């Protein structure tokens, strides 16, 4: 039985390399090309190259010329992948693939039957920065009988994860608190929001908490409406 | 009536059962006696479909150089599977002679005969042969030395171009000259020398071909990408010693876009430790022998591989390929299949 | 030169999910699996034929360019992403995910200007909130002075609802404080099942 297993995840910094590993067995290693896929969430999968046991031949995405270098170990059965001047675009699930019909006279690389468990790679600064928290301002006029919207923009920041509570938690009810998405300067941003009555809105105090614990930063905000 | 089959062929050839060389000495137990009189007899109102890339009469071919190489071109050391084989190594006489494949009775060869034939597809003038022309079992990497020319223009040959795993033939229509040379008085170093004029003139041949398989995109060349000595760089064996020339000069982009013009001299090495083409391991040979090796040889062919990945440039990049020594035996014998008569 | 869509499949167990990747090229085209947290698997190879250990509720279909992967009757180890492949190409994905059925729910649409200390930052965010919607489907549209905009917004949905089984999404314009104060009307356009009508909020920038 066909079998391929991969080195475990690991976490890079910008600037540095990487390299793993891919073992074989339950065939005829010589016989059938290994290739590297990567996985990304978001991104389509992407093809990094093929390598060719028996004489180590390789052919590598055009896009990654020059940074890519796949060998293998012929006593140990094992396939290797290098990836050098590692970006936050690297950042992605390592899997190694061979093809379903590989004879010794004869094969298919591309539809990819067998796959290695697959190999994590964070690739990160260690730098952290702190959110902004801007107050998201549910109206102008007080209504009697409407619910009314408000929240928090919790901009730039980095890395993931923020937590949002409402109220140091004791406000849960119409809370929504939404996915990060990442922006185009690299930094994170995420919006929570919660609907309340709107007669409530010149009794009641609302304040969100934002958590960031790579930056040690914990603030609150009070969100309240605009005075004109 | 026939039809496509598979049979044990028998091998034909003109060796000498005086001479010591190596071919000739496997050829004269391996084989029989050419036909002085050959049969050719051409089909009128048929139409036959052919697959250079799917024809055994190429594993049969395999079987017979590696049974050859392996009773003749004995190592020192065989290193093979952690275990280690000590055999008595002395020099040889070795010249690659022509072999011509046969087919028994109730078999024949059908023979394609269409001057722009590409390795696929339908043929329209076919001939009935008893047996191939003679083809040289000459083994290397990168280059395809002292093979047949192709007829009319350059012939582009690839089970599937669209396919980056699958090798590229370049088959040419004008031979040129590889004349490689270990000088006598580092006794492992050696080079080889081309006509810049002849090859480059070819080489931008080659490109203008290509463009009509890749809509007239840039076409670019590069040395390999990896792999182990053997295939980025050019491996032959010369006089019974293993060759590895590097052809990094051979393709210069900048001669097929002032001065490139003159003698070509790659820098070649002769290694005793080798990586069997055969998939074996690594070789242990004695040195090389004294006094001027020189072969001069035809280049008839080239082998390459196509840069793939998910890209939008306009730009197809080529490399020297090679490795796979079965896709030496396709190219000579991409014109012929085996049939049954009933 | 692959293009799958949907890019996402909000579904029910037992009901029929249609995947679809158009090819310019041609070739054996490949779909395959991936559950979460696990490899991808091979699920049909050469167009229409089915792997080993693929039931035959799996079926592959093409008509011109178009391939089709249908999976008939949902099971839970049928979610997850799927993916076309021809050669060394791979399609965008189509995310197929659980959904639970429940009436249409037309969604609240809300809009929230700048904040007035975010707009000393020399940036401007402009949050339009769809709160509790169903089905998850839904097309958002920002407008600046009746233009329509591109690339320079962000959307954010959340998982459905364990309780209302409703969804909520949220899309964030990010203009230069400079550009903000260049135009007047700030308008976001909301498209669903639930409305007869596109729903448009919107404000005009300085009065309140
Ligand atoms: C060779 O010709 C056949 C027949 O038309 C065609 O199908 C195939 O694509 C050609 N191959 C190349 C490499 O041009
Ligand atoms: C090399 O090519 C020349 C003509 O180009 C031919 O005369 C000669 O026989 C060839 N040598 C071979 C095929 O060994
Ligand atoms: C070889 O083929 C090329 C086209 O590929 C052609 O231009 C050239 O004239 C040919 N050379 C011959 C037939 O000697
Ligand atoms: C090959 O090159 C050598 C020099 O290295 C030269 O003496 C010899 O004449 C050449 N042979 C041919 C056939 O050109
Ligand atoms: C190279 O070949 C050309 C003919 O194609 C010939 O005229 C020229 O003299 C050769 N160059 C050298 C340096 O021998
Ligand atoms: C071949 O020679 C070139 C000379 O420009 C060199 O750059 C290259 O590294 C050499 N190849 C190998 C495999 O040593
Ligand atoms: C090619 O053939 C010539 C004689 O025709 C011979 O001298 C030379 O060694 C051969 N080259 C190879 C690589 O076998
Ligand atoms: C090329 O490969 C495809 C599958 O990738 C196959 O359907 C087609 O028949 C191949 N073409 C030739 C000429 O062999």
């Amino acid at each position: 039985q066909v079998r391929l297993s991969q080195s475990g995840g690991q976490m890079k910094k910008p600037g540095d390399s990487m390299r793993i590993s891919c073992r074989a067995s339950g065939y005829e290693f010589i016989n059938c090309p290994i290739n590297w896929i990567r996985l990304a969430p978001g991104k389509r999968p992407e093809w990094m190259g093929w390598m060719k046991p028996r004489l180590g031949a390789v052919s590598y995405a055009r896009q990654l010329q020059g940074r890519v270098t796949m060998t293998r170990d012929m006593y140990s059965e094992t396939a290797f992948l290098e990836l050098r001047s590692l970006t936050s675009d690297d950042t992605a699930v390592y899997f190694c693939t061979r093809g379903k019909y590989c004879t010794a006279r004869d094969y298919y690389n591309w539809d990819f039957e067998h796959w290695g468990q697959g190999t994590p790679v964070t690739v990160s600064s260690a730098s952290t920065k702190g959110p902004s928290v801007f107050p998201l301002a549910p109206s102008s006029k007080s209504t009697s009988g409407g619910t009314a919207a408000l929240g928090c923009l919790v901009k730039d920041y980095f890395p993931e994860p923020v937590t949002v509570s409402w109220n140091s938690g004791a406000l849960t009810s119409g809370v929504h608190t939404f996915p990060a998405v990442l922006q185009s300067s690299g930094l994170y941003s995420l919006s929570s929001v919660v609907t309340v009555p709107s007669s409530s809105l010149g009794t009641q105090t609302y304040i969100c908490n934002v958590n960031h614990k790579p930056s040690n930063t914990k603030v609150d905000k009070k969100v309240e409406p605009k005075s004109c | 009536v026939w039809k496509d089959a598979d049979t044990t062929l028998f091998c034909a050839s003109d060796a000498k059962a005086h001479e010591t060389e190596v071919h000739n000495v496997w050829a004269t137990h391996a084989c029989v006696p050419t036909d002085p009189n050959p049969q050719e007899i051409h089909l009128e109102n048929v139409t036959e479909n052919f697959n250079m890339w799917k024809n055994n009469m190429v594993e049969q071919m395999q079987e017979d150089v590696i049974s050859l190489w392996d009773q003749s071109l004995q190592p020192c050391v065989k290193l093979t599977g952690g275990s280690v084989i000590k055999q008595a190594c002395p020099k040889i006489s070795f010249d690659p002679i022509p072999i011509h494949y046969c087919t028994p009775a109730g078999y024949v060869i059908l023979k394609c005969n269409d001057k722009n034939f590409n390795g696929t597809g339908p043929c329209k003038n076919v001939s009935s042969v008893q047996c191939t022309h003679g083809i040289k079992p000459v083994v290397s990497t990168q280059l395809l030395l002292n093979g047949s020319l192709a007829e009319e223009e350059i012939i582009i040959r690839s089970e599937n171009l669209t396919n980056n795993a699958k090798t590229i033939i370049v088959h040419l229509n004008k031979s040129v000259e590889i004349n490689c040379t270990r000088p006598s008085n580092d006794i492992r170093k050696a080079y080889c020398e081309i006509n810049g004029t002849k090859w480059n003139k070819v080489l931008k041949q080659v490109t203008e071909k290509l463009k009509e398989h890749f809509n007239n995109k840039t076409i670019i060349f590069q040395p390999p990408s990896g792999g182990d000595l053997e295939i980025t760089m050019h491996h032959f064996n010369c006089r019974g010693e293993f060759f590895y020339c590097n052809t990094t000069q051979l393709f210069n982009n900048t001669c097929i876009g002032k001065g490139c013009n003159g003698t070509i001299t790659l820098p070649c090495k002769i290694k005793q430790i080798i990586n069997m083409w055969q998939g074996t391991g690594q070789a242990m040979y004695a040195p090389p022998i004294d006094g001027k090796i020189n072969c001069v040889s035809n280049i008839t062919g080239i082998l390459l591989t196509r840069d793939g990945g998910a890209n939008n440039t306009s730009n197809e990049t080529f490399r020297p390929g090679g490795g796979n020594i079965k896709d030496n035996w396709r190219s000579e014998l991409y014109k012929y299949k085996v049939v049954q008569i009933e | 030169v692959l293009t799958q869509s949907p890019g996402t499949l909000s579904l029910s167990p037992g009901e029929t999910a249609i995947i679809s990747c158009r090819t310019s090229q041609y070739g054996s085209l490949a779909w395959y699996q991936q559950r979460p947290g696990q490899a991808p698997r091979l699920v049909i190879y050469s167009g229409s034929t089915r792997a080993a250990g693929i039931p035959d509720r799996f079926s592959g279909s093409r008509w011109g360019p178009d391939y089709t992967l249908t999976i008939s009757n949902l099971e839970s180890g049928d979610f997850g992403v799927y993916y076309c492949q021809q050669y060394e190409f791979f399609g965008q994905g189509t995310k197929v995910q659980v959904d639970i059925k429940r009436t249409v729910a037309a969604p609240s649409v809300f809009i929230f200007p700048p904040s007035d200390e975010q707009l000393k930052s020399g940036t401007a965010s402009v949050v339009c909130l769809l709160n509790n919607f169903y089905p998850r489907e839904a097309k958002v549209q920002w407008k600046v002075d009746n233009a329509l905009q591109s690339g320079n917004s962000q959307e954010s949905v959340t998982e459905q609802d364990s309780k209302d089984s409703t969804y909520s999404l949220s899309s964030t314009l990010t203009l230069s404080k400079a550009d903000y104060e260049k135009h007047k009307v700030y308008a976001c356009e909301v498209t669903h099942q639930g409305l007869s009508s596109p729903v448009t909020k919107s404000f005009n920038r300085g009065e309140c």
